[PDB]
This record gives C-alpha cells, structure tokens and sequence, in this order.
C-alpha cells in the first residue's frame, strides 16, 4: 500500500493504519521471543543427565545405597577376636560393642 | 560430607537459574507495555481527525 | 546480590565448612599422653581421642 500514497491515491489514515500494524506485530514477537528466552534459563545444560534437579535426587540415591552396603559390617584390622558380646537377633546401634 | 556438598551446590545452581528467569519475566512486560502504547498512540492519532 | 542466591550460598558454605572439618587439629603445641583412638572406629563430637 505505500507506493499508492506517494502517487495520492488513498487516505492517509489507511497507512497510518498500516503502519501501526506492522509495529504492533513487532512488538508481539518481541513478547513471544522474551516468553522462550525465559524457560531457557532453567535448560541451559545440554545433557538431560547433567540437570541440576536429576543431580540432586542422584545424591540421595547415593546416600541410600551406602547405607545398604553398610549392613554387613567389615573388619579395618588383622588380628584375633578376643571379646563377642554379639548373638544373633541383638538390637544394635552404633553406640553398642560388638 | 561430600554427598552433602554436592547437595547444597545444585540447590545454588537452581536459584541461579530462577533469578535469571525472572529477569527475563522483566523484559517480557516492558514489551507488553510497548504493544499498549502503540494502541494508545493509534487510539489519540485517531481523534485529533 | 538477591536473596536465593544468598541463601544457597549459606547452605554451600556450612556443606563445605562440615566437609572441611573432616581433619580434627590439635590447638596446642604440646605432647600426645593417652591416646584411646584406633582407626575404624566410630567417633561422635564428645568421644575423647
């Protein structure tokens, strides 16, 4: 439409109209570029598995895991036993001699 | 205590991100604003005619 | 300078404060008398080493 105004064929009002238009379409893609720059922040890690939120659930399955393999209970020292207060079906706690 | 840590860095990792995000939010309503007063200016071009 | 990051920071210091306690030192320039300590033992902050 603007080459018509240049030659006087059509209202004014029409491009002005016009060029509202076009910038009110520009600032309704700036609002939807803003809208995927926010929800990239929390994606900037490339690998689904490097997640801070994946992370923090591996550590507690970290923690779990260690405390299962730590009811069997190992000796650090060669040596000899000397003293057994320990039977099987005893409550134990980590305060008590073994 | 390592485990712990590891813990307490992703918690910071994640607040980082959500500040970020936030400041993003920001940006996003100035647009908004952009867009209204673009209607507004048509609106006043208008009635001056 | 906003607050979750602040927070988070606190929590990573005390992670990386109990972690680093891990090496117990002595605040003494002294001599080692009776010692009760024997690795694989398991310690609590009020057993004498």
């Amino acid at each position: 439409r603007v080459p018509l105004g240049n030659a006087n064929l059509i209202g004014r009002e029409e491009l002005q109209h016009a060029r509202d238009a076009v910038t009110s379409a520009q600032a309704q893609l700036d609002v939807a570029i803003q809208q995927y720059n926010a929800n990239q922040a929390m994606i900037l890690g490339t690998k689904l598995e490097d997640q801070p939120a994946v992370q923090q659930a591996a550590t507690e399955v970290r923690n779990a895991w260690l405390a299962l393999e730590r009811t069997r209970i190992i000796s650090p020292m060669t040596g000899y036993v000397s003293r057994r207060a320990v039977q099987p079906g005893a409550q134990i706690s980590p305060t008590t001699p073994l | 205590a390592r485990q712990a840590f590891e813990k307490a860095k992703t918690a910071l990792a994640s607040s980082v991100r959500q500040t970020h995000q936030l400041m993003i939010n920001s940006k996003q309503l100035q647009a908004n604003i952009e867009v209204q007063k673009i209607a507004l200016a048509k609106a006043q071009s208008d009635y001056n005619r």
